[PDB]
């Protein structure tokens, strides 16, 4: 399970780990809130740019 | 000091047959023996460190490979083909020798170029070099981790000076780092501050006394500059260690000091009664000291006996003296001064430390505004007689001489209680404790330190012995909480709970003591600081840790995880998940040769040995499976092994070279080894040869010699040359602009 | 000038905690705005330049004395760095910090009926620039967020595109929010252009322009602190940390 | 002559710890503001090892 | 002298002596007050404070400059302000470049 594991940490900043349930992280929630904003002008931005 | 490492570890081995037909990449880790019937994980925690030596990554460090590049003749290239890993002319050769087998056309130029431009070195928009290079998957899972741990500890040299601004005191000169040290610079540091209670609160008697010694050492070097039964008891012999405890009074909370009266008191006892209570803070009293000192004024000022007032309350005392005509019956509480700074290993707190002598900074006089009334009346009152005024008048004029020399030399003990009090943090402050009263002040001793008082001189060899304290108590302070760290952890991971049985106390005390002796073998994992502490009673130092972690065994005390216990735990549950890398399984299958069993086939060798799954069933039924312990017992293995099984619940080392040239594929041993005690398993070891497919004496020995096959599931090390893709790995190295400062203090010691 | 100088919504948050409402008003009458003048600008021209006078100069002018006045004051001061004269407000409202009046309750005005269209209208934001309008909206989404009137600064600035391009993103009860944003609102500061001792056009310019001299004045001068010479000089109550945080965030 | 003693002969420095490296050797020739002697430290911490 | 943004700051000792009060008030009386911050400001007026009124720098840490000064006046002391250094207007003749 190497090569999933070093993709998984890139990805979400967190090692995976058994009992979890792998959401994906903060690059996750980035990528989900930024989707919300781009279809409406009504959708908050809550993402900080940093 | 931050170990800047050269080059990347990439354990990558190629082997070739002698045809040239088949080629494989293996990563060699080494062989770790696992010993069965113990925890695996103990295990792997041991090989863990070995391997982070190996791989270079125990210490901090950084990577730096950005300058292991070349560049390539052709003007249109200008990429940077980086030196690090198998080099990819190895897999040209290796490539180029397995088409001249087939009779295939050479690799081409422009396949060839592709091919040798595969590791290249490139910037990124930060300024670190990633490097991309072929190496193996777990040195590269493991190498990138732990550069991910230390870099937490990497911070840039404006971040570290925000964090400690506020323990900086307005004494010493600023310093001025240069212009590239304050852009580029970068400093490693550990900024977790670890709690000195679990030591402090399990051993109060010896933490204190410690403390408190080493402090009086300090401050006795500091330099200075009726009527006759009182004027000849004077004496300034133990002057600095009277000097010391009152530094100690104010500079602490709650350090109560104690004073001893004769059997029958004269006046040189109430004097010193009355000195204590006008000039001491009443935090440093008990309420039993004041009562004993009540006592002992009424006993000499109303002539009565100690028997008459050993029953007698604090409210009582005071009524009868009051009548008399002393008002001198009260304790009065010092007034708390802030510091100036934050204090030291006490983050976002306020430090404060008493006032000497019951000054008021505010009024710059004595906080009980009727002491001029009271002298007044102690001079007109009629003591111990009927007339004549001598114990009166004498007591006043030794009050009034007490008073103006406190007044006087209040600013230059102030000025001292705060140096000292800047050495102990907060924590300290709070906790420790006079326990078994091992400083004690004679009565003559008292009246002679208040009537002589001594003005303070700070020369400039005091102060510098003093900065030279304070970087030996932080020093000190730093090794203590390493240590209690490191206690924490041995003490959770090595002991439970207790219970009341016989075989419970047994299994303790031996591992109690197979702890202590492993801990003090070689260097001890305890530092000479903390031995000093325990050792402080007079016991052997590895007898007070014994003691000293019994008692810490079920701590609720939060431990901060560092770095390197975050990498050590990687590499041991690695070491569990990925058993193949490092040579060992949990099962391997003995079958007779008739016996067809599906094998990988990816390498090209001769009736391998390696499946890339145990088969479920063969011939459509499943395999039998059977535990070592119940092989090991078996007296009918004979008819068992007729048939094939699968052999678990045990830890198989086996190792094995690939032989370039073509023969018989067999073990070092024989499988088993039969005894009247029991049956075991003879080492193994793998003797594999590529194979040509059309050797007819080859395929004889194969089919007859060998009767009995043992397999194992494929080691994950191995991997097919055409595959030579999956071994492209990236590594970021930061940039080469940074400056490391060693000495990040921000202040030099000169008035 | 020092309100000016504020480069992040730390700072600028900071500073408008401890300064009083006082230095937002002015005592001085001024002139009124919206009126058409001719001014001498002799370095340029020989005749008289026209101009029109606003509440977004540097110049203190006479303003309303109602709760309208007194907001249109506050963010004058914070995007041009003077006020306006409203006099007789009363003690216990002066005494009060400038983010006291914004963001509390407790002060005793009421500012639910203000409505942001004609306020930024007064405050003429078609002559702002990017670092004014950023501070403008600030102020907005502070008296929203005092009032219960989110829904209603959200309606506001989906109508002017522009506006909610450049808005800030900060909730002003959330303290880990000031400290992500990195948003610039220095409207003065050490130039990296060449900046030279030169009258400007219009009122605005050139009054603006006098405060950037003066911060360079003022940048050199005694009353500066440079933190890297005598950082342990000031007090600890007021030392950079970073566990420091605005009150009731 | 801008220097009498030169802050640092530019081909003897390779890298930008070089520079600093120099700097601080040839300070003495320089007017320091501030004339370096013992450094106070005013915080410590000491990490558990391998 | 020659260059305004340069500055001068002297570190004292915790305890100070007469030595440091003199050279305090040298610095106040004799270098330009456009060359002694407001912090070095204050951190004179805590030396001075000090040594005459008798008190510790933890007791008047948390004093403004107002207050220092006034404490320092009640006592006798004159010398609690800073000077502005008068300019002299320099000329450097052309010879065979523009002048200065």
């Amino acid at each position: 399970d190497v090569p999933f594991v070093q993709a998984y940490s890139k990805f979400a900043d967190d090692n995976p780990r058994h009992l979890r349930v792998k959401t994906g992280g903060k690059m996750a929630n980035a990528l989900t809130n930024v989707i919300r904003s781009y279809y409406s002008i009504n959708a908050p931005a809550i993402v900080p740019q940093v | 000091e931050l170990i800047k490492v050269p080059t990347i570890p990439h354990n990558l081995v190629l082997i070739q047959s002698d045809n040239g037909k088949h080629a494989l990449i293996k990563e060699d880790l080494g062989q770790w023996p696992v010993e069965t019937g113990i925890s695996l994980v103990n295990q792997a925690g041991v090989f863990a460190v070995q391997l982070a030596n190996k791989l270079g990554i125990d210490k901090p460090f950084v990577l730096d490979a950005g300058s292991n590049y070349f560049t390539d003749t052709s003007f249109i290239d200008t990429r940077k083909y980086c030196t690090d890993g198998l080099s990819p002319r190895e897999i040209q050769k290796a490539l180029n020798r397995q088409r001249a087998y087939y009779d295939r056309p050479e690799l081409t130029i422009s396949e060839n170029k592709t091919l040798l431009s595969q590791s290249i070195i490139y910037p990124d928009a930060d300024g670190n070099d990633v490097s991309i290079i072929f190496s193996g998957a777990m040195s590269h899972a493991i190498f990138t981790y732990a550069q991910s741990q230390w870099n937490k500890n990497i911070i840039k040299l404006d971040d570290y000076i925000r964090e400690i601004t506020l323990t900086v005191p307005k004494q010493y000169r600023p310093r001025r780092f240069k212009e590239i040290e304050h852009t580029h610079g970068y400093v490693y540091r550990e900024l977790n501050q670890g709690s000195l209670l679990p030591l402090v609160d399990a051993n109060l008697k010896e933490s204190s006394s410690y403390y408190f010694k080493k402090l009086m050492s300090s401050i006795s070097n500091v330099p200075v500059d009726h009527v006759s039964m009182l004027t000849n008891r004077l004496t300034t012999a133990n002057a600095p260690t009277v000097r010391a405890i009152t530094v100690l009074t104010c500079m602490f909370k709650q350090f109560r000091i104690g004073m001893t009266y004769a059997l029958d008191p004269n006046i040189m006892d109430v004097a010193a009664a009355t000195c204590m209570l006008l000039f001491r803070p009443a935090q440093s009293i008990s309420d039993e000291q004041y009562r004993y000192c009540l006592q002992t004024m009424a006993v000499f000022l109303t002539n009565t006996t100690y028997d008459i007032v050993n029953n007698d309350t604090i409210d009582v005392l005071k009524m009868k003296l009051r009548n008399q005509g002393w008002p001198f019956v009260e304790r009065y509480n010092a007034v708390e001064i802030d510091m100036s700074v934050e204090p030291l290993r006490s983050p976002g707190q306020v430090g404060r430390y008493y006032n000497p002598f019951n000054i008021d900074p505010l009024t710059k006089k004595h906080v009980e505004d009727r002491l001029e009334e009271f002298i007044n009346q102690v001079q007109v009152g009629r003591f111990r007689n009927a007339s004549g005024n001598a114990v009166g008048t004498t007591l006043a004029a030794f009050l009034r001489a007490c008073r103006d020399k406190t007044s006087a030399n209040w600013r230059g003990y102030s000025v001292l209680v705060s140096r000292y009090r800047s050495l102990i943090p907060n924590e300290l402050f709070e906790s420790l404790r006079n326990i078994s009263g091992e400083y004690n002040i004679n009565p003559q001793d008292e009246h002679s330190f208040f009537f002589a008082l001594a003005q303070i001189n700070a020369d400039d060899e005091f102060i510098g012995a003093i900065d030279k304290e304070s970087a030996e108590y932080l020093d000190e302070y730093a090794t203590l909480a390493r240590d209690i760290s490191n206690s924490l952890t041995l003490v959770k991971a090595a002991f439970g709970p207790l219970e009341r049985t016989s075989g419970s106390i047994i299994n303790h005390a031996n591992n109690l003591n197979k702890v202590i002796n492993h801990v003090f073998a070689d260097k001890p994992l305890i530092s000479e600081t903390m031995l000093k502490i325990l050792t402080i009673d007079g016991t052997t130092g590895k007898d007070g840790y014994r003691n000293w972690l019994d008692k810490l065994v079920g701590h609720n005390y939060p431990v901060y995880v560092e770095p390197v216990v975050n990498i050590m735990n990687f590499i041991s549950a690695r070491f569990v998940a990925d058993s193949s890398y490092f040579g060992y399984t949990n099962e391997i299958m003995i079958m007779p040769n008739h016996i067809n069993v599906p094998v990988d086939d990816r390498f090209g060798f001769r009736d391998s040995p390696f499946c890339t799954s145990l088969p479920r069933t063969i011939m459509g039924n499943d395999v039998r499976r059977i535990s070592y312990n119940v092989f090991s017992m078996m007296e009918d293995i004979d008819d068992v092994i007729s048939e094939g099984f699968i052999l678990y619940d045990a830890y198989f080392n086996f190792s094995y070279d690939i032989m370039t040239t073509d023969g018989v594929t067999r073990l070092k041993e024989d499988i088993l080894i039969v005894t009247d005690t029991g049956n075991d398993i003879k080492p193994i070891h793998f003797y594999i040869y590529f194979e040509n497919r059309n050797d007819k004496k080859l395929r004889y020995e194969s089919k007859m010699n060998v009767s009995y096959r043992l397999y194992i599931k494929t080691p994950a090390c191995l991997l097919p040359l055409s595959d030579y893709m999956r071994a492209q790995h990236d590594y970021v190295s930061p940039s080469s602009s940074r400056v490391y400062i060693k000495d990040p203090a921000v202040v030099y010691t000169r008035s | 000038m020092d309100v000016l100088s504020k480069g992040s919504l730390k700072e600028l948050l900071a500073h408008l905690e401890k300064t009083p409402l006082e230095e937002a008003i002015s005592y001085r009458i001024g002139t009124v705005p919206y009126q058409n003048v001719l001014i001498s600008r002799n370095e340029y021209y020989n005749q008289l330049y026209p101009d029109t006078t606003s509440l977004i100069d540097g110049v203190s002018r006479e303003g309303q004395r109602n709760v309208n006045g007194l907001i249109m004051s506050i963010i004058s001061y914070v995007v041009s760095g003077s006020g306006h004269y409203i006099p007789n407000i009363g003690f216990m409202l002066l005494r009060r910090s400038i983010l006291d009046i914004l963001t509390k309750h407790d002060t005793g005005l009421v500012t639910n009926n203000l409505n942001y269209g004609i306020i930024a209208r007064n405050l003429t934001v078609s002559k702002m620039n990017c670092e004014q309008r950023k501070r403008m909206l600030i102020c907005f989404k502070l008296l929203a967020y005092k009032d219960g009137n989110q829904n209603d600064y959200e309606i506001y600035l989906n109508q002017n595109i522009p506006l909610k391009q450049i808005a800030p993103n900060f909730i002003p009860g959330d303290m880990r929010t000031v400290i992500h944003n990195q948003d610039q609102l220095a409207i003065v500061g050490i130039p990296a252009y060449r900046l030279t001792q030169s009258t400007e056009l219009s009122i605005r310019d050139d009054n603006a322009k006098s405060y950037k001299l003066g911060y360079v004045d003022w940048y050199n001068s005694n009353s500066f602190l440079r933190e890297r010479s005598e950082f342990n000089l000031i007090r600890l109550k007021d030392r950079d940390t970073k566990y420091g945080k605005l009150n009731g965030w | 002559k801008l220097f009498e003693t030169s802050p640092f002969d530019p081909l003897t420095i390779k890298n930008n710890q070089d520079v600093v490296d120099k700097l601080y050797a040839t300070q003495s020739s320089s007017i320091q503001e501030v004339v370096p002697t013992k450094t106070f430290a005013t915080e410590l911490q000491f990490g558990v090892t391998s």
